[PDB]
């Protein structure tokens, strides 16, 4: 399996799966998963109360040091009662790793920002308002930052369309861009591609 | 059942927020048709603040109040300092769509939509 | 004339032979003006002055539930009992047989392509007939 | 009636009206408003335009693509008014002007342009028919605008017998010359009394004449709900405006009261809501800017 | 006017519609005896409450529960029914 | 306590921001997908869907394409279970109807039984 | 091989054109409707069909890559040629 296939670093496996033994031994109140990849990045999944607890440690413990937090982002799942798995994504410079700390929300239930923990935060989980509805409580200026002013919905929720509800165009009696319910002259045709046979079975889930 | 608040424990708290956003809606309207120089009356500004307050007047959940209040504080917001422009404002007023049809009837004529 | 949805066309119950109630979905809508059966018939009953209490396909189907409740357990056939009784209403009229024997009406498979609005109006039906033919 | 041309859609830009619509004197302040309430109904229309095609730019923006058809026609020829009427279902008559030129006199833009449109739409077998008078043409009428109007009326009503006649009273608007005229004037007091007629409602009423099959034949009269005296309305449109080009014919017109004519329908038997003059005055006149209003008869 | 059709409908399995289904047992018969032009419209279901629809001239529809009885006061309302005509 | 007692049904409708004709007026179908019978594989088969009623598709007047006026019509959702589905569908206030996943029955095979003695399994060929 | 309506407009290859009261006419009123002259079905008609002497060819299309897949033909029916999928080309055994 030499030329084509990607070589498995093991040395990395194996010391992001001790680090995550640490972790999740020294914060065991909210750590629910923790889980290493077959590519070698550490996923630690906690409890949505231990936000500021788990990347304040991260950030700030000598064996740690993710100084910086490299992104911020939801994922909606929908088949999933909470619904919204709020990802953090952090960097160490001193130790030269990455670690992937995961939880959870739905719609009405809020986390707690972390701007108090990284300043990078402060639009990255206002995009994460704009683009899912995901309210972050005790932050500073929670707003919306990429949709337009009167835009109602959150555009990356999956019940969400493609093309929105309204769309704009220029009326000129009213002297005034107007918002009008959207009407496509070409439909985006969707296209059912998912193959009907098996493409990894170290992947199947168990039947019930 | 034991779901984490927003803001408010139960309704009073959350009809005391819708109450005070809707204060602070009534006194802003006046402004709002002054500097954007709407073409409506505040009067008809504020029949379209309490169409929109009446619109959500079915909502027994404290946390889905809880978020139209803040929801509700970001237009303000977006209203009194001048992020919408005067067309963000008057898309409340559907004005260049054509009044649909209400009856069985008419909605029968002109297509299929129920 | 009052053009109508065809079976493609519109969301709609229909039983088969055995009691199993079944609805269609909307595949596509009706060509031009053409309208849903029951729109029409409900449009009617309002120009008429004698309106149907029922506006929408689930106020059709509450009302098709009041009439006989199994139309709208779909894909449900609900049994029939009392066939003895049945049978003893059925010996109350003596009817007698004709002497004509019983011969179905499609016999081969050239009386198979054609027996309703929708095969007569096919082209494909057309060469089917055509080719069992020859 | 033909396939392409059966009504579908939820009624927007990209749907389909049904409605294919040459509109001559489209690029005037009637024609543009009436473009745009087509267009946003998904509806072909077919602009014949005289002008530059630059005029006809604040057009294209009106309907979704392929639906605003430019084509250029003379008023004299009858080979363009039958290259642009031939393929629509309605036509409708907006050729005017409030000045008298050196090629095109009131008579020709009244009279011999609307009764040549007419015509040639009668035998290109278009359904409909949509022509605008004026509300105070008449044959005795003192201003050679109202007597060319008064008899362009007759005439197309005597070779398009189904033809909608209509009747605007005096039109204000954004772009229109009767409150932007009193609002540059800075002519004098009589005893006139006028119902002016908003744009919207003109429009709305003219569209609501296409769709509707008991429109043929008859003569509308577009009048606003109230009517007032010429000299404090001018004064309110001063009041509004905060202050303190013309012939004898704009004279003779504006000196010309609206009459009332209870026997023509109107705009409520259309279904338009007749806008007053109370509630646009400040979208018509706060151009004009660097109040008590009018009072009714 | 006058009654045009009577509707019933019963559980097959279940002890509410059970004097709806010893009245279909044994009175029936010579209810459509006694009633030869009339539409009786049996119709059985899964999970239904037992039910006494009775339709009457120009569209008029009374309705009946017939729940928990035993058959005699389903021969009774049945028969107020078939006297009404209202 | 930080935890409050919410005893009221779960509903988000005024919150997603959907307009009101694309929520009270929509039929959601949840189903397991059929298999497509072109295919003897069964691995689109597995989750549960969410559509919704198909709206009107015309044609667009220039180009002869399928225009729309449905926002929903591409609309499709993947569920693990039933019951995750059908909260999804009370939670945003969407009418809903629910087919039963459909399993193929066993079957008895037996390649024995083409070459039988006394019945009339048998095959005339192979 | 393009014909014509008796509305004066042009036929495509596929045999579209626009009926007598359809108003999409217009759109090429002033303008023009832009067909194209070579037909395909006419164009692959003048090719001669090729005498082959073996029972299977092969056809890519001429080029190699630059052609289209290489498919084989079968040539058993004496009464019809064999046709290429792709290009056309038809093909008949000598014998
Ligand atoms: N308040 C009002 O405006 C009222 C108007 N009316 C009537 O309504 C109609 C439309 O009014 P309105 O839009 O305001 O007037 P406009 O002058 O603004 O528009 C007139 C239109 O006709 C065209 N046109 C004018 N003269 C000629 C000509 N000789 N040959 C070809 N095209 C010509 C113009 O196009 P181009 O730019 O190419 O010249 C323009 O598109 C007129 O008939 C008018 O009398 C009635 C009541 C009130
Ligand atoms: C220019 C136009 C500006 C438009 C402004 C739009 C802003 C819209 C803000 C909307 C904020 C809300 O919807 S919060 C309202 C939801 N409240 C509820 O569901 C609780 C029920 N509320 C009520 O019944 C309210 O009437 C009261 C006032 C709290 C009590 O009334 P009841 O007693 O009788
Ligand atoms: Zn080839």
């Amino acid at each position: 399996t030499r030329p084509t296939v990607r070589p498995r670093n093991d040395v990395a496996h194996k010391q992001l799966s001790a680090f995550g033994e640490y972790v999740a031994e020294i914060l065991p109140k909210y750590v629910q998963q923790v889980q290493v990849s077959c590519f070698s990045e550490l996923e630690i999944c906690i409890h949505p109360d231990g936000v500021i607890p788990v990347l304040t440690f991260l950030r700030d413990h000598s064996n740690a040091q993710f100084k910086s937090l490299a992104d911020l982002t939801a994922v909606d799942i929908p088949t999933r009662q909470n619904r919204f798995e709020i990802v953090y994504n952090l960097l160490s410079l001193r130790f030269n790793s990455r670690i992937r700390v995961k939880t959870y929300t739905d719609e009405l239930t809020p986390v707690e920002s972390s701007v108090s923990v990284y300043k990078a935060a402060n639009w990255y989980e206002r995009e994460i308002w704009d683009m899912f509805g995901v309210f972050f409580a005790n932050h500073p200026d929670l707003r919306r930052i990429l949709t337009d002013y009167g835009f109602e919905g959150h555009p990356f929720r999956k019940d969400f369309p493609l093309s929105g509800y309204v769309e704009l165009r220029y009326d000129d009696e009213v002297k005034r861009v107007v918002a009008e319910p959207v009407e496509l002259a070409q439909e985006f045709r969707k296209f059912d591609l998912n193959s009907p046979w098996e493409a990894f079975p170290a992947y199947r889930q168990p039947p019930e | 059942t034991s779901v984490k608040p927003i803001f408010s424990r139960d309704m009073n708290e959350a009809k005391r927020r819708v109450r005070e956003l809707y204060r602070a809606w009534y006194r802003e309207v006046p402004n709002t048709v002054h500097l954007f120089q709407l073409d409506i009356s505040v009067k008809q500004g504020r029949d379209k603040v309490r169409e929109m307050f009446k619109k959500n007047a079915h909502v027994t959940d404290p946390r889905v109040v809880d978020l139209l209040v803040i929801k509700g504080k970001m237009e303000l917001e977006e209203t009194i300092n001048v992020w919408k422009q005067r067309t963000h404002v008057m898309r409340f007023f559907h004005e260049t769509e054509a009044p649909r049809p209400k009856d069985f009837l008419s909605k029968f004529y002109v297509g299929h939509d129920p | 004339i009052l053009p109508g949805a065809a079976y493609t066309e519109k969301s709609a119950t229909y039983v088969n032979t055995e009691g199993r109630a079944q609805q269609t979905k909307v595949a596509v809508m009706p060509p031009g003006l053409a309208r849903e059966d029951w729109k029409i018939i409900r449009a009617l009953s309002e120009i008429a002055g004698m309106t149907l209490p029922y506006d929408t396909l689930d106020q059709v189907r509450n009302r098709l539930e009041e009439v006989s409740p199994n139309l709208v357990r779909y894909d449900d056939v609900e049994g029939a009992n009392y066939f003895q009784q049945a049978s003893e209403l059925s010996k109350l009229v003596n009817q007698q047989l004709l002497a004509d024997p019983l011969v179905p009406p499609q016999l081969t498979i050239k009386d198979f392509y054609m027996t309703d609005s929708i095969s007569r109006a096919s082209q494909t039906m057309a060469k089917c007939v055509k080719a069992v033919t020859e | 009636l033909h396939h392409a041309v059966i009504p579908h859609g939820k009624g927007g830009r990209s749907s389909v009206s049904g409605i294919v619509a040459t509109v001559f004197g489209a690029t005037g302040f009637l024609g543009r408003y009436l473009v745009n309430h087509l267009g946003r109904m998904g509806s072909q229309v077919i602009v014949p335009y005289r002008c530059e095609p630059y005029d006809t730019m604040h057009l294209r923006p009106m309907g979704d693509l392929g639906q605003i058809i430019f084509m250029d026609w003379n008023g004299r020829d009858k080979d363009s008014i039958r290259r642009a009427v031939e393929h629509s279902n309605v036509v409708i008559n907006l050729v005017g002007r409030e000045w008298e030129t050196k090629n095109f006199d009131f008579e020709d833009v009244f009279v011999k342009i609307p009764q040549a449109i007419a015509q040639v739409s009668k035998e290109a077998g278009v359904e409909k028919f949509i022509h605008i008078s004026h509300l105070n043409a008449d044959i005795k009428s003192s201003s050679k605008y109202l007597r060319n109007k008064a008899v362009g009326e007759k005439e197309v009503r005597e070779t398009f017998p189904e033809a909608t006649i209509i009747k605007p009273a005096d039109i204000f608007g954004r772009e229109d010359r009767f409150l932007n005229y009193f609002a540059n004037i800075r002519s004098l007091g009589k005893k006139t009394v006028k119902q002016p007629v908003y744009i919207v409602d003109v429009t709305k009423g003219i569209i609501n004449a296409i769709k509707d099959p008991d429109a043929r034949g008859k003569t509308f009269a577009f009048v606003g709900p109230n009517r007032y005296l010429l000299f404090d309305l001018v004064q309110y449109v001063f009041a509004v405006a905060h202050r303190p080009w013309t012939t004898r014919d704009k004279v003779e017109r504006i000196h010309t009261t609206d009459r009332t004519l209870p026997h023509l329908p109107g705009l409520e038997d259309l279904g338009v809501q007749a806008t007053p003059l109370e509630l646009k005055a400040i979208e018509v006149l706060r151009r004009h800017r660097t109040v008590q209003p009018a009072k009714t008869v | 006017l006058g009654l045009r059709e009577i509707r019933i409908h019963l559980c097959q399995r279940s002890p509410g519609s059970q004097g709806v289904r010893d009245f279909i047992e044994k009175r029936y018969v010579e209810l459509k005896k006694a009633n030869p032009d009339l539409p009786i419209l049996i119709r059985e279901c899964s999970d239904v409450q037992p039910k006494l629809w009775a339709r009457y001239a120009f569209g008029q529809e009374k309705n009946v529960s017939l729940n928990n009885f035993s058959a005699d006061q389903v021969t009774r309302a049945l028969e107020n029914v078939l006297s009404s005509k209202a | 306590t930080q935890l409050i007692t919410v005893d009221e049904k779960l509903d988000i409708t005024t919150l997603t921001g959907v307009p009101e004709e694309h929520i009270k007026t929509r039929k959601a179908r949840i189903f397991v997908p059929a298999r497509n019978n072109m295919q003897s594989g069964v691995n689109n088969t597995k989750k549960w869907k969410m559509e919704f009623d198909t709206r009107e598709r015309w044609e667009n007047p220039l180009m002869g394409w399928a225009s729309t006026a449905d926002p929903l019509s591409n609309l499709v959702l993947t569920f693990s279970t039933k019951e995750d589905a059908i909260a999804f569908a009370e939670k945003n206030g969407w009418s809903y109807d629910v087919e039963e996943r459909k399993v193929p029955k066993p079957k008895s095979k037996s390649y024995g039984a083409n070459f039988s003695w006394n019945k009339r399994t048998r095959v005339s060929t192979k | 091989g393009v014909r014509t309506s008796p509305t004066g407009e042009k036929v495509t290859h596929t045999g579209q054109v626009y009926d007598d009261e359809d108003y999409r006419r217009v759109r090429f009123v002033g303008r023009q409707k832009e067909v194209n002259e070579n037909f395909a079905i006419d164009l692959i008609a003048e090719q001669p069909v090729s005498q082959v002497g073996s029972r299977v060819i092969s056809c890519d299309g001429g080029g190699g890559a630059l052609g289209h897949p290489r498919v084989y033909i079968n040539l058993d029916k004496e009464t019809k040629t064999g046709t290429c999928g792709y290009c056309g080309l038809q093909f008949r055994q000598q014998h």
